[PDB]
């Protein structure tokens, strides 16, 4: 419940408002480029597994700073933890965080990305190369 | 680069050429070996050839010093002496060559083909160092044999993961599995480079094969895949450490009032603590995994490492320790390849742990306090001394069972290998008996233990549970088609597909097939939990399905069947085609 919000918001301020709905994964419409045997292209898609929490500022004014937290399998958890542990020095990598919450009697893994931007670069490119 | 001899262990530095492993030999010892055996090449600080370019004599029988180099009779200078010693071979150090005569056994070791059981049984009867040499040279022979395997000259590729396979003519085309390793080489009149470490398994249906590799291109026509061999490392440590008895404990931290199932085994644990080491002789299914867990519970204070031969056994042990022991003190060491999946829940290769787990071929060179290893039939004498060398602890624990199947030993194709002669430990455990014995199985109910005790075992075995009344059988034959190596009995698969629905709680029943082709095609057809005998064993499953394809020494093996049926928990159903074996058991026919 709210303890999930408390755990996700680790140390950096506490100005969070859930744009999702508690533990529900808010769905959005975002552009993607993907190529994997079954499909190939560069088009729009529907993003599903993303609990988006926009961080506001003092006076509760919203600002562009989003804490995306995602749930996935267990092997991926260790794999991404290891690789991020390798590369956690270059200033070009967004700060990560790894933990497992108990929504129910389940040890579900969680991955936390802090201070992101609302739109990626693919959205900006796709908005100009498919103008209308 | 000098050492002792092997037969007499005297200080010398000569090695034989024809002997593949090239071991240190003394003057008289090597002289006798070359006199008896056809080995006509000796290696030294320099090779032994007729130094004259107009000659190419390499036989140690005749080679004459040309003052500073070796010559033949047709090139021998006048003031010069032959270097065939007085009933010896001239070389380095002669005045301290202690005598030893038992060379004929070593002569046979370097002569026999390892195709007859006599070779293997005799190799388990020589000296310690002779045993190590025999094991290493057998390993090298196996590696050379698998190196001389088929070169898969392919022509087509189906998909980004599926390809079409074909081989050359003349060399043994190996089967396809994740255990093997292959690599393609692009032949463009140049750039014969490795395209990635490729492992291969047969596709789903027809002339379709799935290709997977470290890298992944879309393979061309002209390339091919060759099986490469891995080098064999020499070893020094003894296969078995000596025994020493004691009076009091050897410094272990007990846990008062921890459990109940292992209080009765505390006497056994202290008997282990009375000695340098201890072994285990018991039938499978006796919960020896949980017995080892409780033994760890007796002294769970030191920083320990454990290991097992295969993956399924060590994964089940990891699960058992997780269930009993606290989680964040045990780890499982995984290999770099990891082409076979493992316990993907624990620490990923965290060597800095208190009760570590690993595999035989991925063990480190660290040290510990106590240790246990799974199965001695699965292990040879080479790995015993290997782990003796790399790991050195104060106490050692070993487990095993005579009624398990031994290591493959593909080169041994004639006769049957006695269970005591599977390794040195097997002979010791059949000669002096057990250190502690446990003959009650918790996995299987009364009917299965009665059948196994009556049929293959001695009439001594017992259990604790009554019959589950889930016994069934079938006999009709079905036809095969001579597939890769062996074949698949497809009509039985169709019958099982049609019939299964009536059995409600059998959708997760563990399908059994020792043959990879059938093991895969069964999951291709419907998707039952697939499994083979080797990947089975040591464990137990609630619902199991056994399938015998046809009749053959492999499929009619009593040991294979009995170790297969020792894995039933609450229900099982087996198909079969043999008549007297069908009459042998004491279950419901249907
Ligand atoms: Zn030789
Ligand atoms: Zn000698
Ligand atoms: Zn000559």
């Amino acid at each position: 419940a709210q303890s999930f919000l408390n755990r996700v918001c680790g140390v950096s301020a506490a100005r969070l408002t859930p744009c999702g709905t508690g533990t529900s994964t808010d769905v959005v419409y975002r552009a993607f480029d993907i190529y994997n045997d079954k499909v190939a292209g560069f088009a729009k898609f529907l993003k599903t597994n993303c609990c988006r929490f926009q961080e506001k500022d003092e006076d509760d004014n919203l600002i562009d700073s989003y804490f995306v937290v995602k749930r996935h399998t267990f092997s991926n958890y260790q794999h991404e933890e290891t690789i991020y542990n390798l590369l956690k020095d270059c200033p070009a990598v967004a700060k990560h965080d790894f933990f497992k919450f108990r929504i129910d009697g389940d040890m579900v893994p969680h991955i936390s990305r802090q201070r992101l931007t609302k739109y990626t670069m693919a959205d900006l490119v796709y908005a100009l190369r498919h103008f209308d | 680069a000098v050492g002792a001899c092997v037969l007499c262990n005297s200080q010398t530095s000569l090695r034989c050429g024809a002997c593949i492993r090239r071991p240190f030999l003394c003057c008289k010892c090597c002289y006798d070996h070359v006199i008896s055996t056809s080995h006509k090449l000796v290696l030294s600080v320099n090779p032994y050839v007729c130094n004259a370019p107009g000659c190419d004599v390499t036989d140690v029988t005749q080679l004459y010093l040309g003052g500073m180099s070796y010559y033949c009779k047709s090139h021998k200078p006048p003031i010069s002496f032959p270097l065939c010693a007085n009933g010896q071979v001239f070389g380095l150090y002669k005045n301290t060559c202690v005598g030893s005569d038992n060379v004929t056994d070593f002569n046979a070791i370097a002569t026999c083909d390892w195709t007859n059981a006599g070779d293997y049984i005799l190799a388990n009867t020589c000296t310690e160092r002779l045993k190590l040499f025999a094991a290493e040279t057998l390993k090298a022979t196996e590696e050379t044999f698998k190196l001389s395997y088929g070169i898969a000259t392919v022509r087509e590729v189906l998909s980004d993961r599926e390809l079409h396979l074909s081989w050359e003519v003349g060399k043994p085309r190996p089967p396809l599995n994740r255990n093997y390793v292959f690599t393609g080489y692009r032949v463009t009149k140049n750039s014969k480079v490795q395209i990635g470490e490729y492992t291969f398994e047969k596709g789903d249906y027809g002339d379709a094969v799935v290709y997977r590799g470290t890298t992944t291109y879309k393979l061309n026509v002209g390339d091919y895949f060759v099986l490469t061999s891995h080098t064999v490392m020499p070893l020094s440590a003894p296969t078995l450490v000596p025994q020493e008895h004691y009076v009091r404990i050897t410094g272990l931290y007990p846990t008062l009032n921890i459990s109940d199932e292992f209080s009765s085994n505390v006497a056994n644990y202290q008997k282990v603590g009375m000695q340098k080491y201890s072994t285990l002789q018991g039938p499978p299914g006796t919960g020896k995994s949980h017995f080892a867990i409780g033994l760890a519970l007796y002294y769970p204070s030191a920083r320990i490492v454990y290991t097992a031969c295969s993956h399924a056994a060590v994964d089940a042990l990891c699960e058992k320790a997780l269930k009993y022991l606290p989680i964040d003190k045990c780890s499982r060491i995984i290999p770099a390849r990891a082409r076979v999946e493992c316990f993907d829940k624990f620490k990923v290769n965290s060597t800095l742990e208190q009760y570590v787990f690993c595999t035989v071929n991925a063990l480190p060179e660290t040290t510990a306090d106590i240790v246990v290893f799974d199965e001695i039939s699965m292990a040879t004498n080479y790995d015993l001394s290997v782990v003796n060398a790399r790991l050195r602890a104060k106490h050692y624990v070993y487990i095993g069972d005579p009624a398990q199947l031994p290591a493959p030993r593909t080169l041994l194709t004639k006769g049957t290998l006695e269970p005591e002669y599977f390794n040195s430990v097997c002979r010791l455990m059949k000669t002096i008996g057990p250190d502690m014995f446990l003959g009650t199985c918790r996995r299987c109910p009364a009917e299965i233990v009665d059948t196994v005790s009556a049929l293959v075992y001695d009439n001594k075995l017992k259990a604790h549970k009554d019959k589950s009344a889930q016994c069934f059988k079938m006999f009709y034959k079905g036809v095969i088609t001579h597939d890769v190596s062996s074949a698949i009995n497809r009509p039985q698969i169709g019958v099982v597909r049609e019939f299964l629905t009536r059995n409600p709680a059998w959708r997760k029943a563990v399908f059994i097939s020792p043959y990879n082709s059938q093991n895969a095609v069964a999951s291709k057809i419907l998707g039952l939990p697939t499994q083979t005998v080797d990947s089975s064993q040591g464990s137990e499953y609630d619902y199991v399905i056994f399938t015998q394809t046809t009749e053959t020494a492999h499929s009619c093996n009593v040991n294979r069947f009995n170790v297969a049926i020792t894995r039933a928990k609450v229900g099982i159903l087996c198909i079969m085609s043999d008549r007297d074996l069908y009459d042998k058991l004491q279950f419901t026919s249907l």
